[PDB]
């Protein structure tokens, strides 16, 4: 009933890491909602061609086997009543 | 019994007897009017919106409550020093709570200037939840306790409680408790409230350190009559495999047989107070040890009593495995590391595993001629037979007790924050200013009266707990470690007021100073 | 005391008193002749051959037995409703077992048509194993209990027992028990057998739900006096590392310190009742949680009491972590999911972990400037101090008790299938038709007589258990969840016979309906 | 107490005392096995389909029952004559029910010829529902009572009961009663059952006629001191209107004032036993007086006690307002009018209205100079103050009592079929042959045993009711009307067996013979 | 569930009456069903033109102000599960 749309809060807006440590994390479990979030959706936009894409549904994003490049991920949260809110997260990996 | 005769004197002593201490403590309180006498449901929806982990649903009552569930509400720093430097343990026996010198004030802000008058005919109603029929918000390590220093006045906290939820919404079995459905006691300015309570048979707090490690419990001169597999190959060749057993003794103390093993572990993340030794990433929440309940994660904070660090590395503290207190005048949002007091739990490193280290190794395959002896790490280890551990320390600022939740079972119900776990802890003392309507209309109106006289209450409160003590009798020769106030000139005496009259506790004082071997 | 005078009346009442209920229950039984009066060893070799896990070796005695170890043998559905809607707990106090109106029949099939005659001079011998010197096959959740419905007759199960084996072969320490080596009681058609038994001091069953979660045990208005490491980097740069501690309060309830932690876990596989949401492979046995004993694996089924599912996902059930009952007229081999009743254990999600989810995270390395904070998953977690859990629910069709195996130690011996774990449970009542030889040869023959009269026995059986009750006294305001029979027209009254006279229990009724906060 | 010693003698006397009669009565019964020991739900769906009015839902138990709720089960015709010719009233005081000489027979039809043997070790279980926890099917005017004639054997009826329904379907609050959930009494061939019962304080039955009409209750010689409006116009002209009051006296007895008025009415349709005086249409159901309950109509049959006909028209009977009995050897489907016995209720025409006539007139407008005095008919009239009526007669073949339904209220709870309405009537005595399984399989089978020994039971039953009497003391001079057996030669003595040995009751004998003035 | 269709039972299959008594009755309340009948529907077929038609829904049919002619009515009953059964009823009114 007259629910406010959720808010997606990615803790690391600009994630920075080098090539040796590819396994990084982007936290989206801090995203708030007036009731509760039924689905966290992670999708990449600027991700360079690699072994695999990302479409994980975990609230906290675990990354692996990164290659050098610039990554851009958008977190989509879903209210219990269907309202959505998508915010973007950036990750730059060095040579 | 009248308006002009005090309903109780100020007792704030602390008398030490042969085997017990009776710490009396009196304070002045100020009880405002909460919620404007209303019961309101509270949720993360009300609070603007919270995540799935922080989702909640509950009610905020117009009731205050009394919470003397911190150790400094009763013990002065000198009393704490006497207790911890001289005793191997203590436990509360009985308390005697008194609520007297009540005086209800009526404030009027009609002209823009407030005029606090005296309402003699108005009452305050206080009841104690001695059957535990209400949610027990004490033992949650909340604020609003009696202040550490007797001189200052404190404001009584609001009583609210949480219940079951599916998000911000109430499932069908989420209870709503009306606290007016309890027989209260209506006190005017000449009345007083007192009750007595007998604590449970809780064990003594281990107010001592161990002067003997768990793995070094043996004669360092005689060797065991047991053997251990020393060698598995008698050389460096290819097909050289043997089984050479050597007697385990003082030469190799690590491998010899032991009857007992360190307590359970649940690993934490090792964060260093030297910020240049940490990772450059935000590992605060992602790298934490949590436990999941009905889907939503919640931080351990502090979890099973484990040693904070190995010997020699004082900087490292578990990410959430230690109690962190705030210094005087410290904000509540992202304060620097030098404005908080992180309590070390290293006195129990003799029996407990290090909070930031794995419990040990474990073999994870059957080695044969083809597969090497592969072994893994034990990050978390539940209880095993023969495990001995030691509970978390109680501190001068820390909690005293907690209510063991009514469940079909539990294991070792001592509170993970330190203290004494009781099925029936001291009852919740709930106090509320009785509403006084301002002016009902001269014509009947079915609606509930919404215009009340704005008024508050104040008075004194006296709690007196009798603690049993466990005296030291050790044949140790050399002096023990004892808590001393360092003799070196300083601007302010520690544990005392400064030039502004604000009393500050400069450090968290534990109890584990005297040593007791295993 | 004669042939033409009944040896006992039919008592089947259930009288509710002030603090106890005395549920009497009478049934008619039919005891055949088992094994043709022979003791036979049974093995997987006898049964055609079984795998290593299902290998066994034992003996099948010619003895029947009485097994009233299900809750519906005593409680009618209305009695169960009265018990669970009104009480916070119950436990059995004493039982009174009576065996009367015995009548042994002799059947002759000489002409091709059977003629069941009456054998007045033939006896049935019944003894109770009150010293527990025999294998205790009760509490294995077997069939052959007294039927739920008083009207129908039931056939007494055969008594067999398993012992030690190395495959199908008997190791030297595998015992063989002759049940004729026990002093029995030889009853003719005019005799009767009765015995009384006093239950142990077992704890009350937690016949309630929790109206408060384990992680939401706190005041949602006051913040803790403890700090938690909030931030580890103060920015997004390269060499920006800090330690920023923030006070843990209502804003962030997940991270604040807690005294107690959820109970132990042992993860199961999450299989969904919507078969399109499962894997396409056969993961029934391969994906299961088992425990190995002397080499051969055995399914957990059901294992430690864990919540079945998170809130909102009713379809998911643990692969083996829940008790599954069969509806009326359900086969015993690969029946559809809609012919069984899978019992949800979600009432204990407040204290227990979800059966299909890991217990939590654990740190698995020392993070430094070079290594990120790496953390692992805790799939199974043993007991830790401060753990509180709640036992599995008892159901109307579920077991009542079990015998704690005689071992040097155990932990929390409540049966994993639900019920009351007793060192000395109700004794095994073993009954057998005494052999009657047909016609010995007129010339002596040393061999044991193999030609017996084919005969069976029948009669009544009466068991009366007195259950103590734990009445509810809660200050909850709003109504509780209670078990109701839904008022909507249906072809058959549930928990009642249909047009064929076959009585069906349409659902598994638990006990956890009333709510009790932690 | 044995097989070869009778468990009770045959008492069938009837001893008349000073103020009471103690009518003993013994019969032989035969109890078959009902439903094959099964409980089955019964509905109009089971019975092939019924209309909305005849829709029902219930259960048919394997239990028989004893129903001595007819007056000829106790009174011989001569005893009835003694009772009704000499007493102004009677009521039952206490009963003493005995069930003895039980003998259970086992029948075998293996070869095509049945062979009824004797099962000495098999029992019959009988219990009395003395707390009224079961549906009370007695007082429904059912069959299966003890026969009127002591010599003949009778078969015990099956006990079934109806509950709530929405069509053929069970609404949620429709109860199912298991009669094995009652403490029964298990009787062998040497046991017996007896119980005593004390009737309520029910009023005496008005076993008399009235020798004075309700409207002729006055002195026919003196005139009242009250006036009545005799004339309203003093002539035949146009504007001639007056109010002429004349004293009401013996000359005009109709108009004079009366203190009491005839009892309530609910009109029936007047159907004549001379079929040429009826309508040519089918008015049986359409022209009937019904009452609607939850939508479905149900015939009055017989409804409030009203006089059947005016004086002089014996042929007319109310369509449903009289009890109709069947002569000996009368079918149960559309028998001729000369094969039934329609009971006249004309003895109460003095106080009660005629069942086939309207209660009276009523003014239905305000007459003025323009509107004539318009008056209507009162077809049905409820209770008014000052109403006096008289209850329906009890007959030798009619019911004795009925259970007043447990409701928050009722008015004059005497049964509309005649008899004594009791809150606690004689308890239902329920008897059942205990099932005896035939041959259980030699291997365990969880299913309930379905193969039973086909067997029945027989024995004697003795009921003895003590009736209080209200003797006549009247100063009437001339002889009263009394029930006599007419002295005229006939083929058979009435109320006695004919050449075939079948006992026939040739007429319904009422009780209202002696006259008692109002 | 597997309900049998209802059965419509009109008590007077051939109703006969003269002109003086026009008010007659046709009883359809005896119509049986495995559960219950939710609707009785009366409709005329051979009814000659008159002041009014008939479409009553009472179980028991009440007729009035008849005119001479031949009448034919069909009673439609409805099971709780939708099954129907229509049977006809005849009425001849004399001059």
């Amino acid at each position: 009933r007259k629910n406010r749309p959720p808010i997606a809060i990615v803790s690391p807006q600009f994630q920075e890491i080098s090539l040796p440590t590819t396994s990084t994390v982007i936290d989206g479990s801090q995203s708030t909602d007036d009731d509760k979030i039924v689905q966290y959706h992670w999708e990449e936009l600027k991700g360079p061609l690699r072994e695999e894409k990302i479409s994980e549904d975990t609230a906290i994003l675990k990354l692996s086997k990164l290659v050098p490049g610039n990554y851009t991920f958008s977190l989509t949260v879903v209210d219990s009543d269907g309202a959505t809110n998508s915010t973007t997260a950036n990750l730059t990996v060095n040579k | 019994d009248g308006v002009g005769s005090s309903s109780g004197n100020w007792h704030c002593d602390s008398q030490w007897l042969g085997d017990r201490v009776i710490t009396t403590s009196t304070r002045t309180w100020a009880l405002p009017t909460y919620n404007n006498h209303l019961y309101k449901q509270i949720s993360n929806s009300t609070s603007g919106g919270s995540s799935n982990d922080n989702a909640y649903f509950g009610y905020s009552t117009p009731w205050g409550y009394f919470d003397f569930n911190r150790f400094h509400c009763h013990f002065s720093p000198r009393d704490w020093q006497r207790l911890i430097n001289n005793n191997w343990g203590f436990r509360p026996k009985r308390l005697n709570f008194k609520l007297f010198n009540i005086q209800v004030k009526e404030v009027t802000d009609n002209n823009g200037v407030k005029t606090i008058a005296n309402n003699l005919t108005s009452t305050v109603q206080v009841f104690t939840d001695s059957d535990y029929q209400l949610p027990y918000v004490l033992g949650s390590a909340h604020e609003g306790c009696l202040p550490p220093f007797p001189a200052d006045v404190f404001m009584i906290p609001q009583y609210g409680y949480l219940t079951l939820n599916d998000g911000s919404q109430a499932v069908g079995r989420s209870s709503f408790y009306c606290l007016e459905y309890f027989p209260s006691q209506m006190l005017r300015t000449g009345n007083n409230f007192q009750f007595s309570y007998e604590f449970e048979n809780v064990p003594f707090h281990s107010s001592y350190a161990h002067s003997q490690s768990l793995d070094r419990l043996m004669n360092p001169l005689i060797d065991q009559y047991l053997y251990y597999l020393s060698k598995t190959i008698n050389g460096s060749g290819q097909n050289q495999q043997t089984l050479k057993f050597s007697v385990a003794g003082p030469s190799n103390m690590a491998v010899q047989g032991r009857n007992y093993i360190p307590g359970p572990s649940y690993r934490q993340q090792r964060v260093s107070t030297t910020v240049t030794q940490n990772n450059n990433s935000e590992f605060a929440w992602p790298g934490a040890s949590s436990w999941a309940l009905n889907g939503r994660n919640s931080l351990m904070n502090p979890g099973p009593a484990m040693a904070s660090h190995k010997e020699g590395e004082d900087r490292f503290f578990p990410l959430s495995g230690s109690l962190i207190f705030g210094k005087q005048g410290t904000g509540r949002d992202n304060v620097d590391a030098d404005k908080v007091m992180i309590t070390n739990e290293e006195e129990i490193k003799t029996t407990n595993p290090v909070a930031t280290e794995s419990y040990g190794q474990v073999a994870t395959n059957h080695q044969s001629a083809q597969a090497q002896a592969q072994t893994g790490w034990v990050q978390n280890q539940g209880i095993l037979p023969g495990m001995v551990w030691q509970d978390r320390d109680v501190y001068l600022q820390g909690p005293i007790w907690a209510k063991i939740p009514h469940t079909d079972g539990n294991f070792h119900p001592s509170p993970l924050m330190g203290g004494f776990g009781m099925k029936h802890p001291p009852p919740q003392i709930l106090i509320k200013n009785t509403p006084v309507p301002a002016d009902p209309p001269t014509a009947f109106n079915k609606d509930k009266l919404n215009s009340f006289i704005t008024q508050y209450s104040t008075g004194q409160v006296s709690v007196e707990i009798e603690w049993e003590l466990q005296k030291e009798n050790s044949k140790r020769w050399n002096p023990e470690i004892q808590y001393t106030s360092n003799y070196y000139k300083s601007n302010n005496v520690e544990f005392a007021v400064n030039t502004e009259g604000v009393y500050s506790e400069p450090r968290p004082i534990g109890t584990r100073y005297l040593t007791r071997n295993l």
